[PDB]
């Protein structure tokens, strides 16, 4: 005699689902939505470069660290990549104010371009060319940062600056300068003649004094000597304004930013491979149609989002046996 | 099995149904063979594709992860940028992990409602004409050619028989 | 439909029912009409109104969204404060719209379930004194007045009858 | 009861079979009694405790509370540390609440669905050998001793009897 | 033959809902729970009226920016509307300290009511009315901030001053004081014969000594000087304690904190429109018993919750055809 | 005739659960997973027990405060508790430079030890015994914080001072030391002849030249001078230098941190209750084995997730009657 039969699909699969109640199901389809593979390379984003520091901090690389000449001259980049401990920093001890607040404007700058905005030969009334130390040896000869000039008397007199710029360019400047806090009496006679100096600064809306403070300190990289680095950032047509008497450590050269946008600042030990990505973490690329993955919190580019999961797989097809 | 039906009272799947996820195995004097369900079938990848998109689609709003820095006399606004970020991480993690189990059970129960409908479409048509052999088939009182088979695949099913 | 009953075996609903959500339609000597099963509806309505205020009850303590300024070099705690406030933003958001497609899905299956377990009702009353159409009625075998229309609508269906 | 079964078409409760959840109710020529049905009630408490450890599992990384102090002009951030740890409190004490719930209505529909599987799985043992009280109960039309009735428990149940 | 049967309520409705598994699926009754309408308007808050500054920032309110004199005497209000970008802010160049914490302060504070507690005529051995200038004009003549005073020499000569203020009141006092950046040396002595300048503040709790930054800086409103505000709370029976030999910039009004209370500042473009309302966005005051709404995060009131949905629709009736 | 019948459980139990679509369900069994009850004091924390400063502060504590002479040697402690409002704080007025901020570093602290760095015995050219105040009584006559030690002039003269401290220690080393700023000029030249004095520290990274700012204020504690403290984290090897002519309140004993690790502060009236447990709160310690409660957000030790709810039952029977 005739007959039929209902029943469902089974198969040859053994991919395993989670549900509420019951763990390790087995299933005849399923789809994992779980990215958890990466390339171990920091790759080009989009087809653009990110800039790499090696073993140089954003302080050391923008105050001109000779130690950091690899990068005096920066084209457009994507991301930046900063390792943990960079050992190239402040070469010459001592602090940058609002440091970290920079850090956070350069995730939304994509290019800058050096500029002199002081030339190192204007300085007539003074040295400009004798502005070294031992802290920051280039080839094993005392030298100093290249972006900004340590200026020192001349002819044992150091007369009183008011040296001034007005940013005729249509792009915002970054202005970097700084002051010298000696350890001694003595030594700020013998730098800057005059014995109480100041450096004033003014623009628009900024409107500082410094004064150096002389104190007994210990050394960093041989030196019980400080630096103390500022920065600002001038609007086109704004102008800046020092004027001092001693302790000032001068801008020279400054940088346009041409090219804004969305960027980033990583951390990562990892160097730079030959490769291309949409989406980068600090510890590999990417390159899946997976909606998540486990790799790294911190992400840039065309990215899945990250989830702390070890697995995730989605139950397509039904139970099996 | 929330219905019964897979690995229930239908003791198996099988393994020669390969033309789609549900459908009929007949056995006449015309040969024996699978048969898929179509427009059942269809609703039911419709169904699942659809929630698979949808759990994508309801994830495109995550949370970002953007590093910050901060210095030595910072502590406690690194500590709350810290805790806040593995905080949301925690969130949304915990939401996809058990979205995902969720969906899975609704899943499971999902298959084995359209199974048991399935079993009730047939059944609904084949009223005294046919019995419940209890394992999911139901035997012919008459001699059921390849086309009344048809007729019961795309449910126009033709009653009027006798039975004794 | 995840019980077969609505938009399936039951192929439509009834625009002449309009004393609730469910009931019967009777056709007797007596006339023709549609009444309302009460006790089901109202429990239903019950279901689905206390599920409604539920999930109001359960979003009344969300989150706010205070202002807050910073200055030009505090960029940072302003950039953490508004992803933070985004992130809230975002993740309540997903709460409402998961919540609510989930609830839209139970809510359907729900009267599913309703529609089924009313069938039974009356299938389990009307034991052999009836035939499966198959359409979702009941077919008498004997004459059926409205006082026992009534008794199964009310479930005091008296069964001890003749059927040939 | 969304299956129709518990405080459905069986109207109560076994305060008798305290062996167990579920289980049957015989009453035969050697006597009559409660026996608990094992393997269904099993795997129920399985799904059930498995259902609760996996609640708690899905909430070991929850979110914690250290505490913050902010001075006199910190009013600020001090303000986003408590709107932000009240915030993350809301949303943690949300989700808790309910995936509660729902897995309560999931629980009360498991068990439903475990009933009505059980109903079934002794309805298509005993095809036309026995009739359907419509109360839960399945009448012999023929004498069943003890082994018949544990034949029926442990699935073992020997069709091969006459009716009339 | 009689027959009975079993069905269910269909009807005359397009209202869709979405589910997981299907979208715009049609239902014979449906409930939306989403408001998505306002009026465009600012109105009352449970019928007190908002202190709303229209071209005037706080900082220029309460200093008393002469622009500003739509606002000498502020009556109690419910919350605070303030432009995006305030036209009128400081007329005379320079800076407000914790300005963004005060503004917080406002957010607790529903009344103010500005008493003199230095008179202007109490300056016997200065000159407190040539305070000046032509970067606050009003009604085209050089004017300056009305709560504070401008103190300049007399007779060539500016005698220390030692000027304090018991708060004898049951309130909290708002005191706002400033100091004067001079650009030069020649304008300092101009000012404030004196060529080295302070000014002391001291409370129970507040111990300061300002000291001006003399400075060259570029011109806002036609100015190269800078003024620079302070401020505190003075508690009841609290003293406040100056002490100055120059570029000191007096209080004259102090503003009582006479009702406190949950306020809020908002930032709008929108001016106000003569209504009532218990929930007010920055875009427009909601009118709903709706749960949700999806105009503003910012919102004040007795509101609806806010969420980024564009349609939130809940399934009430069943499947209609 | 022969039967035989299907059914469900039912008991006698009343436990209520709550669904989405019904509230106050009824049910066989039920699981509470909410706990809901302390013990209402504070215990030992894993076995050992935390320091409860009584009606001290942290900066009460650690300065030395003489009413605080109960904790002038604290053994290695779980958490620290302290009041919400200590009254015994800064006894002479002034200030503590990043309290909080240090205060979050004895998050990370179980046990200082403290060390004399600088014997009072040391200040041969200077008085050492006479830095005392009524603003701090000790036992009903003039004292002052024991931790440092209020230099003053000796002979009328008071030379500068030049005292270093180097951390031959392999521990890092909590320093505080302080500034006064006195009311009047007259009481500057009393108590430290040099009528123009500073503090200059120096570190590895420190570098900071404090002056004095004399000021008008009002009497706390009967005084109208000020006290500004000021600390930092010696590292091993590394030294402090300290030069001043005047107004320095220098240091004496000094803190090792001997032992670091998650640690906390707490804030509870509470005082310590003789008990032991695995988790606390301000307002009672727990012992349960159940994953919720509802007790206090802040919690420390191996605790239960805090949660607003009132009541959190989950349904493990079927549904009775
Ligand atoms: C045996 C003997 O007497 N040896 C001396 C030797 O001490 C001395 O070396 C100088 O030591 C001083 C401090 O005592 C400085 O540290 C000098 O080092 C540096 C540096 O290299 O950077 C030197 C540098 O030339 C200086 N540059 C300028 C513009 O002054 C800086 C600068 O002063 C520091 O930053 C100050 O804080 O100091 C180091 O030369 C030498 C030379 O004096 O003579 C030996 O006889
Ligand atoms: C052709 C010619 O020589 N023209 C001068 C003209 O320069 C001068 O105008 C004065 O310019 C000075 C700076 O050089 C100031 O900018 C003066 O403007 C103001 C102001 O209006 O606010 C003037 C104001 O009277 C001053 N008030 C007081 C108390 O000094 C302030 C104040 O000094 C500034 O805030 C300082 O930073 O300056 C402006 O008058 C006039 C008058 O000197 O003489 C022409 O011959
Ligand atoms: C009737 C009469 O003339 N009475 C005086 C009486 O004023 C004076 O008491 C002194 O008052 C001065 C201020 O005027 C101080 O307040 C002194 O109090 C303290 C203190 O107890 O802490 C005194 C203390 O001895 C001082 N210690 C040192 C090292 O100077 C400190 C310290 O100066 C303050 O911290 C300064 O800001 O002041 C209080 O003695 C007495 C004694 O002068 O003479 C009566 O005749
Ligand atoms: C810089 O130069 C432009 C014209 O070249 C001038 O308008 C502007 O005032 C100058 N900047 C300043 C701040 O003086
Ligand atoms: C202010 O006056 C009251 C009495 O009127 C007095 O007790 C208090 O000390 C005074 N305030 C100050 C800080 O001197
Ligand atoms: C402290 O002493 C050690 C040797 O005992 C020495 O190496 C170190 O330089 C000293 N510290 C400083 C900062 O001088």
């Amino acid at each position: 005699q005739d007959q039929i039969c209902i029943g469902y699909h089974a198969n040859n699969s053994t991919e395993q689902v989670d549900t509420i109640m019951e763990k390790n199901v087995t299933v005849t389809h399923a789809q994992d939505i779980l990215e958890k593979t990466h390339n171990g390379k920091l790759c080009d984003l989009d087809g653009v470069k990110p800039l790499i520091l090696r073993d140089c901090s954003v302080a050391g690389w923008l105050l001109g660290n000779p130690m950091c000449d690899e990068f005096i001259n920066v084209p457009e980049w994507s991301y930046i990549v900063e390792k943990a401990n960079p050992t190239n920093d402040l070469c010459y001890p001592g602090s940058f104010n609002d440091y970290e607040e920079l850090k956070h404007l350069l995730s939304r700058i994509n290019h800058f371009e050096k500029i002199q905005i002081i030339p190192k030969s204007s300085w007539s009334d003074h040295e400009a060319s004798s502005g070294v130390s031992s802290a920051c040896p280039y080839l094993g000869s005392p030298s100093f940062f290249r972006n900004v000039v340590w200026l020192i008397k001349k002819n044992s007199t150091y007369p009183t600056i008011k040296k001034s710029y007005n940013n005729t360019n249509q792009e915002d400047l970054l202005v970097l300068w700084g002051i010298h806090h000696p350890n001694d009496a003595a030594e700020q006679t013998r730098l800057y003649q005059n014995p109480t100096t100041y450096i004033s600064i003014g623009t628009s809306t900024l409107n500082q004094r410094l004064v150096p403070k002389i104190a007994t300190r210990s050394k960093v990289n041989g030196q019980s000597g400080r630096m103390e680095f500022f920065w600002t950032i001038l609007k086109p047509n704004d102008a800046i304004n020092f004027e001092s008497n001693g302790n000032f450590i001068a801008p020279e050269y400054a940088y346009k930013i041409v090219k804004k946008g969305d960027s980033a600042i990583m951390k990562s030990e990892l160097e730079y491979g030959n490769c291309n990505t949409k989406c980068q973490t600090p510890m590999g690329a990417i390159n899946s149609s997976m909606p998540f993955h486990n790799i790294h919190p911190l992400t840039i580019g065309e990215c899945p989002k990250y989830v702390k999961s070890n697995r995730l797989v989605l139950a397509t097809g039904l139970r099996n046996s | 099995g929330l219905f019964g039906a897979i690995a229930g009272f239908i003791e198996g799947g099988w393994q020669g149904m390969v033309d789609g996820w549900y459908g009929y195995h007949h056995s006449n004097e015309q040969g024996s063979g699978y048969a898929a369900d179509k427009e059942s079938t269809q609703k039911a990848i419709d169904g699942v594709t659809n929630k698979v998109n949808s759990i994508i689609d309801k994830m495109n709003t995550q949370f970002e992860a953007v590093g910050r820095e901060f210095n030595n006399l910072e502590r406690r606004i690194e500590n709350l940028n810290k805790k806040m970020e593995d905080g949301f991480l925690d969130v949304w993690t915990y939401n996809a992990e058990l979205l995902v189990l969720m969906e899975n059970e609704r899943t499971l129960d999902f298959h084995d409602s359209n199974v048991k409908n399935l079993y009730d479409k047939v059944r609904l048509q084949l009223r005294d004409n046919a019995k419940e052999l209890g394992n999911g088939c139901f035997e012919f009182y008459h001699k059921c050619d390849n086309e009344c088979m048809e007729s019961i695949r795309n449910g126009t099913y033709n009653y009027p028989q006798y039975s004794e």
